[PDB]
């Protein structure tokens, strides 16, 4: 039915744009990230554009969770994205929200 | 009896000073730091002395730390301290916890807190003796005492502040003398939590129901097409 | 135009000692004879006592023991009459100049 309209939006470039300046900005969040006063400290930007990043993430892997993963199991980049959404998705749920029990910190810069 | 000559010092080999975050040529002149409601129940504040304290100890959130001290004599290294020890918060807060909780350092005679009250060589009676009428009431009751032939250590929190260490030798088997001292450890950890009841997944799960609302909505963009 | 060997640190000197164009600034109009000496000595290896000022100035309270030597301008020539005072506040009883 909408099939065809959602894959002529996932199509444009004003999508893939918003893309783009998301993980630029993420890129920028890294940069900052690697200091130590923005780390912790001036840091409410950094918590509201990380959520902001993780939701268009969430997004983006709603975007992958339709029937086209009948190509992305045997295809090139497309496996090589998913699996990094999965890699990305899982250890910052356990990471951010962690209660758990864990040795310690080795992969904030890895996932950024 | 007592020997005055013996005192108690902290290795400083490197202190927070001389570094990118405090300078040893401001903090005489009144540097008052700050206090997050975390000691007893509010806007308590905390005045570091230069002259008396010097540069602050700098140590790590989440790493497991043991102070070591050592004697001195006439003004003279001559053997560390290896007795057992305790520690405490002048100013009385509590975000800090322990290392391994008594069980696993093979404690049989049900250890004193700092709740039976200060210590001293006097108060102080063992738990790894042998006593026969209070073994345990105790699955994982922590062993507030470090050093010894035990191995705990300190556990720090996340507040990211200067603490005062009151330490007092404990043992009643090294000297007469009432070994304590004061010193002073800086902390500098990674990131503070302001995520409250918003979790990951409920985010999550939000953004998932808004962006059905928005194809629900981009349905009829079609439809109307 | 006038400095020495060394600084305030590698000499030991834990905090801020008392150099001579300090002291000068000290006092305002009184001769030098009666600006440093014994009776006004106090010494950088206190910890305790006048300061934790920046180290690196030169350091000019030279003695034996240590290697302090005095160092002029390269370009251009002069002379400059140097009277030599002994600082020690508990050394002997009397003016050694
Ligand atoms: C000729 O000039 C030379 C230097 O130009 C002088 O040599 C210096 O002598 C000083 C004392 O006579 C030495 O001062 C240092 O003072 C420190 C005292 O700090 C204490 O810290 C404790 C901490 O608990 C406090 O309670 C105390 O109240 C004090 O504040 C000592 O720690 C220090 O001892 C060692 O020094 C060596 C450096 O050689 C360090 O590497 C070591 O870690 C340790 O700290 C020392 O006593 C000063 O070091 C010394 N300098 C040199 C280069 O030798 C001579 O004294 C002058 N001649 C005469 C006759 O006065
Ligand atoms: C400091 O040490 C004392 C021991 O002298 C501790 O008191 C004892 O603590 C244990 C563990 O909490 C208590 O056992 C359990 O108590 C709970 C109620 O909190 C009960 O539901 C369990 O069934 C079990 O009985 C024990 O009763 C208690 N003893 C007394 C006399 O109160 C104390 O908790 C230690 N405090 C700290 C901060 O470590
Ligand atoms: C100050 O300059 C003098 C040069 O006169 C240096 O003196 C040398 O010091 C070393 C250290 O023990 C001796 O082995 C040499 O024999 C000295 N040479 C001379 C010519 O005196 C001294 O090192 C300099 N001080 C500093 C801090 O660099
Ligand atoms: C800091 O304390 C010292 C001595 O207690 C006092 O002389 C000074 O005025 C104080 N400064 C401030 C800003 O409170």
């Amino acid at each position: 039915e909408c099939q065809a309209y959602f894959r002529k939006v996932i199509k444009s470039t004003f999508f893939q744009i918003v893309m783009i300046t998301t993980v630029t900005t993420n890129s920028f969040l890294l940069v900052l990230g690697t200091n130590y006063d923005i780390q912790f400290e001036f840091f409410r930007t950094f918590e509201v554009s990380e959520l902001f990043f993780v939701s268009v993430y969430v997004c983006e892997f709603l975007m992958k969770v339709y029937v086209d993963p009948i190509t992305y199991w045997k295809d090139g980049y497309n496996i090589l994205d998913v699996i990094i959404l999965i890699i990305l998705t899982i250890p910052y749920l356990l990471r951010k929200i962690k209660g758990n029990h864990s040795a310690y910190l080795h992969f904030a810069d890895g996932i950024q | 009896g007592c020997d005055m000559t013996k005192k108690i010092v902290v290795q400083n080999k490197i202190s927070a000073c001389t570094m990118g975050i405090l300078n040893p040529v401001q903090l005489q002149k009144n540097y008052t730091y700050t206090i997050e409601k975390e000691a007893y129940d509010d806007d308590l504040i905390v005045f570091y002395e230069y002259k008396d304290l010097g540069c602050p100890r700098l140590v790590y959130y989440d790493k497991p730390w043991k102070p070591v001290v050592e004697l001195w004599k006439n003004g003279i290294v001559e053997e560390i301290m290896n007795a057992e020890y305790v520690i405490s918060e002048i100013n009385g807060l509590v975000t800090y916890s322990y290392s391994l909780t008594a069980a696993t350092a093979n404690c049989r005679s049900q250890p004193q807190n700092w709740s039976t009250f200060l210590w001293n060589r006097e108060n102080y009676v063992s738990c790894h003796e042998d006593n026969k009428d209070n073994p345990l009431l105790w699955p994982n009751v922590e062993y507030q005492v470090l050093g010894g032939q035990t191995n705990n250590k300190i556990i720090f929190g996340q507040r990211n502040g200067i603490y005062t260490f009151h330490l007092s030798v404990v043992d009643p088997y090294y000297s007469y003398c009432n070994l304590n001292t004061i010193f002073s450890v800086y902390v500098h950890g990674a990131l503070p939590v302001t995520k409250f009841q918003p979790l990951l997944t409920i985010l999550l799960m939000v953004t998932t129901t808004l962006l059905t609302a928005w194809l629900a909505y981009a349905i009829p963009k079609q439809l109307r097409s | 135009d006038y400095t020495f060997n060394s600084t305030m640190e590698q000499n030991g000197c834990i905090n801020e000692a008392q150099t001579w164009d300090s002291m000068i600034e000290e006092n305002p109009d009184i001769p030098l004879d009666d600006v440093w000496g014994p009776q006004n000595y106090r010494p950088c290896f206190s910890y305790a006592i006048g300061k934790p000022g920046d180290l690196g100035q030169p350091y000019e309270i030279l003695n034996y023991s240590n290697k302090n030597h005095i160092k002029w301008p390269m370009t251009y020539a002069g002379m400059y009459v140097y009277r030599l005072k002994i600082l020690d506040p508990n050394y002997s009883f009397c003016n050694l100049t």
